[PDB]
RNA sequence: CGAAGGUGUGCUGUGAGGCAUGCUGGAGGUAUCAGAAGUGCGAAUGCUGACAUAAGUAACGAUAAAGCGGGUGAAAAGCCCGCUCGCCGGAAGACCAAGGGUUCCUGUCCAACGUUAAUCGGGGCAGGGUGAGUCGACCCCUAAGGCGAGGCCGAAAGGCGUAGUCGAUGGGAAACAGGUUAAUAUUCCUGUACUUGGUGUUACUGCGAAGGGGGGACGGAGAAGGCUAUGUUGGCCGGGCGACGGUUGUCCCGGUUUAAGCGUGUAGGCUGGUUUUCCAGGCAAAUCCGGAAAAUCAAGGCUGAGGCGUGAUGACGAGGCACUACGGUGCUGAAGCAACAAAUGCCCUGCUUCCAGGAAAAGCCUCUAAGCAUCAGGUAACAUCAAAUCGUACCCCAAACCG
RNA sequence: AGGACCGAACCGACUAAUGUCGAAAAAUUAGCGGAUGACUUGUGGCUGGGGGUGAAAGGCCAAUCAAACCGGGAGAUAGCU
RNA sequence: UAAGGUGAUAUGAACCGUUAUAACCGGCGAUUUCCGAAUGGGGAAACCCAGUGUGUUUCGACACACUAUCAUUAACUGAAUCCAUAGGUUAAUGAGGCGAACCGGGGGAACUGAAACAUCUAAGUACCCCGAGGAAAAGAAAUCAACCGAGAUUCCCCCAGUAGCGGCGAGCGAACGGGGAGCAGCCCAGAGCCUGAAUCAGUGUGUGUGUUAGUGGAAGCGUCUGGAAAGGCGCGCGAUACAGGGUGACAGCCCCGUACACAAAAAUGCACAUGCUGUGAGCUCGAUGAGUAGGGCGGGACACGUGGUAUCCUGUCUGAAUA
């Protein structure tokens, strides 16, 4: 199973998540 | 207000297409341009 | 291994090379899909061995 | 002859999903992943062979990939094939 | 940043003539 | 124990400048004398980026319209639920093609996007979602037109075009009803059907083409007749009699639905049938078409909506009942008829008229040539198998297409 | 019967107003013309720039037409600013 | 080569290997989907649909290979008429397309300059088309010179903005000759005598060297400041290695390297030696390129614009001599 997918550092004005 | 571009895949394919630009030699130039200038798009397809 | 089988023959090679397709190739795949294969190297091992297999085929069969 | 590895590659993995579940016990059917191409009569071979069992009829469909957006970066999911495979009366997995 | 591309033809001037 | 650069101050030269030092900065800088220049910016309606101004001004995109309660939430005029009001209703409703390409559904998030707020969204993130022998494409045939073996022509490129091969906007085999998912169904499920091929068996038989004939195969307008979709009313079944007067009555509300296929084949429309003989026409041939002859009967044949049966003592069905993660789920289920009106839809590629005289080819039917006739092949019946591949979500007079 | 009449869809665009940093790079609102025809429309083809097409306006040929657009000759030339 | 590895954004998970079959690098092989000259046919490129020939669990249905066009050659067939030819089928060989410039040939502008503009210039430039190679083209005198001589072609510097051409305007602009780079001459149009007789081309073996992985590769410590020194201070060492890069500030001596000395199982380039195959010396005699040279008319190239205009080339009409 692959869950982590590294999600990489975004930008200034990013989705707060 | 009719605008100029009305699009249509078959037309677009029949005019621009891959085929249509190898039919006739001033196509297969226009292929060899793009490519020596390195264009993702050679051509315009689905 | 790779030499092990160098010597076998056309016809005992032929089988091994089907049952690692048969065995260890699918059930491993659908363990993977499914989830319950915790060791993962498996499949890049037999997927070599299949291409191993394979090519001794090729170089002894024909040419 | 390799018709046999063949079907050992049609099938590629099984559907999970809360209609591929109800699918299963309601109608009796199971959704798996096949290859690209596999044609239905490779898909309902491989099923005979490798899960001995009897199917009644098998209809395919292909799940267009979607468009994802990573990063600063857009791609698109590879397409797929699933297949909705019917068994008979007797079952086993 | 695009500087402006489309500049619409001049207003027709008042006839000095 | 602090270079260039940056920011101040103090001195100095006639000027462009130079020197020293404080703070910042953090690792490069360069005397003197020569050499070489992309060697000095304030303007060119100069070029690029950044930031002002007008200015917290105009505007916030149809004058179809909102109000209140409850819920979630940090926060509700805008979201969800409920009760009212208003708008469209040959559309601002419901289905498709074209074109988009996940905008579909569920969970979660509110920075950016939405001309405001936002818990909301066609926004961000993750998962799920498109099921076909019958729908469409693909496929068989062809129109305009394209390409074009040889060929003809042209300084070269190339142009034109025969045999051919492509090209749907046309022709060609087959499915309907009901139910089900948060999201697909004429694709899944139930019920009941249909079509085209392959193989085998049985009983008969002459088969056999890029070849012949038939069919396919066609205009405009107009009128009448026969029907249906559909609607109204009555009957029937179920419920109600009622917060402001009256309302068991000719009262009020709701329901009264059911296909493809198969059978019968009707109104209507078209054409006189059958048998025998002969014929340089159908670039060969022909039992076919066409033509010429007689004998005999006046009748058959073709086409054909709807209706009535079957499909179906099945499905659907108001309502009621039992539990609600309180969204809904499960169970049960009466009547299901008649009359009238009536299409722009069907009979009708019809009919009657008019000049402007209204595609092609194949599938299909039929006759033969070469060749094969103890074969093969064909016909009928039965059995079995196959029908692949691609599209299938969603928008589609619009917030998703072109602007 | 009719390039017949009235009039919706549909096609057109005569008048007025609004709108001109507009909702829209010619629109909306209220009227208006044709509406069985020289009609209108979908799909696909053909005509290529000293040319096409044109019931003829130098109109139209991708928001550009008394000679389209793109690249090249090209840093054309400019006794001018 | 190797004790580290499983490419990167890019951590993890699960594993491999550590004295050699982990990984990595090089040579030679295998695999090499579909589109694309695309080549089985078609097509809206990455798709659709076939025939034939070989082999196979339920007839079911699969696997492999082949099937384009054109040119040349061969074979087999075969019209209008006997023969024949065209034509048709089969097999073999080659071609096809792409690619920045350079090269040759076939076409060929205008702006611009002349202070206008038409001859002219721009310019045989831009551009289009065809063909070929690693260079191409050109080329062994029917040439120049001057009656002295030079001995193929190409390129560079002079001659030289000279002589000339030119609305003698704008502009164009050589040759002879001199100095250099580099050097090479041969064959067919034919018979005899003598016959591998040299020089070449296509392929083996051996030698030398190069290329495709690589290996070893010298020599510094102590103190001060500082987050950390390669810096300051003190005393040393190597150098056929102070070319470079990295290392917590500037390193000859910390690391990678450099100078230098070595290494190739395998595959290849070049230079030689030695074999095979094919074409071919030398001598004698003879021949010695005809619709050509030249000419008339019209154009072009030559610096040279028809001018007194030689020379070359060509469309058209004519037409010699031959030592």
């Amino acid at each position: 199973n692959n869950r982590p997918v590294y999600i990489p550092r975004p930008r200034p004005p990013h989705p707060r998540l | 207000m009719k605008r100029t571009f009305q699009p249509s895949v078959l037309k677009r394919n029949r005019s621009h297409g891959f085929r249509a630009r190898m039919a006739t030699k001033n196509g297969r130039q226009v292929l060899a341009r793009r490519r020596a200038k390195g264009r993702a798009r050679l051509t315009v397809s689905k | 291994m790779k030499a092990k089988e160098l010597r076998e023959k056309s016809v005992e090679e032929l089988n091994t090379e089907l049952l690692n397709l048969l065995r260890e190739q699918f059930n491993l795949r659908m363990q993977a899909a499914s989830g319950q294969l915790q060791q993962s190297h498996l499949l890049k091992q037999v997927r070599r061995d299949v291409a191993r297999v394979k090519t001794l085929l090729n170089e002894k069969a024909g040419a | 002859m390799i018709r046999e590895e063949r079907l050992l590659k049609v099938l590629r993995a099984p559907h999970v999903s809360e209609k591929a579940s109800t699918a299963m016990e309601k109608s009796n059917t199971i959704v798996l992943k096949v290859a690209k191409d596999a044609t239905k009569a490779e898909i309902k071979a491989a099923v005979q062979k490798l899960f001995e069992v009897e199917v009644e009829v098998v209809n395919t469909l292909v799940v267009k990939g979607k468009v994802k957006r990573h990063g600063q970066r857009i791609g698109r999911r590879s397409d797929w094939k699933k297949a909705y495979v019917t068994l008979k009366e007797g079952q086993n997995l």
